């Protein structure tokens, strides 16, 4: 693609700040206006900011939501985009997009592949894994689910593997929500019955952010 | 400041059915030079919004044939013609004609399948979680649709929870059906001072709850 491609996204402590660069090679960037739109993870659109091109004197306009918190700045010389988010707050966390006028047929035409921007004070928690196995029972079925339960991780993402050798699971993998300040997940695997308790079903939970993998067999 | 309604937000298609998505904003989009800026977009999941039809029936350069925009003022449609499966995601209206760029709340194309009654499976608190001082009684409700679910928690019969975390996964491509974990966290104390736990789907394939629950003061 020819894209617009945007870094500089992080966690940010509230009231924090960061400098979100774009690039787009192009054409004639030199002449388009530059877009950027957020996207919090909790809904839709809503467009942050704009900056015309040298001709309309950069002319830069702002949504209500971000004025003064965002500066939104544009250095040709290097086809690059900026984003100055001063003083943040919880609810700027969002997926930052980049877009750029596409000048010839219409505007807000091509949107990079994004970026992300948390704002939380929370810290960088492990995760608690544990196991879920039916209980008494035993096998009822054919089939039988088994379990592990994610809970408490900050920031955003976990990877749940399993160890279900050959085993004719069918894993679900289930997003996580927010719980308390910090997130909760969980993944199912359904196995033969028999095939447990003899076969060693295994759930692989690492966290980037704080360098942890945790098994657990279920039993 | 003029609200992009969509009509509908979700829209079940099988695939060589004719779609429809309608969008409807809160003022005349008309503009007084230039010409009813209503865009729609298409954004397929984990990834960027892509442009499909500008300035209602416009289509923009990729956009295959399929596409038919249309509408007049206020009301607006986006008319897919046989919904190939590379169209599933969710689509986009916008207006640029009045700052600010405002978008609808988007309309998520889905796929049929039959109706399906799904596993419903509760699981009690690992001694391992106990051990630090909360419970949690999962319950996986797997393989179901349509995705139009009702999860109830019973504590010793007393009547519905408060502490209910359910997380849906987005359409199983294979069976193609949704799967749903309603997770309840107890306290350590509050556990120990209640026997039974239920959890009790209510599915439009059964006029009866499927019920599944399990007996603290056992395994």
């Amino acid at each position: 693609e020819v894209q617009p491609v945007e870094t500089g996204g992080g966690l940010v402590q509230p009231k924090g700040s960061l400098k979100l660069s774009c690039a787009a090679s192009g054409f004639s960037f030199n002449t388009n206006a530059m877009n950027w739109v957020r996207q919090a993870p909790g809904k839709g659109l809503e467009w942050v900011a704009r900056i015309r091109s040298k001709s309309n004197n950069y002319a830069t306009y702002y949504a209500d939501s971000v004025k003064d918190r965002f500066t939104i700045s544009r250095d040709d010389s290097q086809n690059m985009l900026y984003l100055q988010m001063n003083n943040l707050k919880t609810e700027d966390t969002a997926m930052y997009y980049c877009v750029r006028d596409q000048t010839g047929t219409a505007w807000f035409a091509y949107w990079g592949q994004g970026t992300l921007v948390t704002v939380s004070a929370a810290k960088t928690t492990p995760p608690s894994v544990y196991p879920l196995a039916p209980g008494c029972g035993d096998t009822t079925g054919s089939s039988v689910t088994l379990g592990c339960l994610v809970k408490g991780y900050f920031p955003e993402s976990v990877t749940v593997t399993w160890n279900s050798g050959s085993l004719s699971s069918s894993v679900h993998t289930f997003p996580a929500l927010l719980q308390s300040g910090l997130y909760t997940m969980s993944s199912s695997v359904t196995v033969p019955s028999s095939t447990w308790p003899s076969q060693t079903v295994t759930c692989s939970v690492a966290h980037p952010a704080s360098s942890t993998t945790v098994d657990k067999k279920l039993e | 400041d003029v609200v992009m309604t969509q009509t509908p937000l979700s829209l079940p298609v099988s695939l060589g059915d004719q779609a429809s998505i309608s969008c409807r904003s809160s003022q005349s989009l008309v503009h007084s030079n230039g010409n009813t800026y209503l865009h729609w977009y298409l954004q397929k999941p984990g990834q960027s919004p892509k442009l499909l039809i500008y300035k209602v029936s416009n289509r923009f350069s990729g956009v295959p044939d399929r596409f038919s925009g249309s509408g007049s003022g206020t009301d607006f449609t986006l008319k897919i013609s046989r919904v190939e499966a590379e169209d599933l995601g969710v689509y986009f209206c916008s207006q640029s004609t009045h700052v600010p760029l405002t978008f609808g709340a988007g309309t998520k194309l889905e796929l049929k399948r039959a109706d399906a009654a799904p596993t419903v499976s509760i699981f009690p608190p690992s001694s391992e979680q106990l051990t630090s001082g909360g419970a949690s009684v999962v319950c996986f409700l797997n393989n179901f649709y349509p995705k139009d679910i009702n999860v109830k928690w019973k504590i010793d019969g007393s009547e519905r929870q408060n502490g209910v975390l359910n997380s849906w996964t987005d359409q199983d491509s294979k069976d193609s059906t949704y799967s749903m974990s309603s997770t309840l966290t107890l306290t350590k104390d509050e556990y120990e001072r209640h026997n039974s736990y239920t959890c009790e789907a209510t599915h439009k394939t059964s006029t009866s709850p499927i019920v599944k629950s399990f007996n603290r003061n056992e395994c």
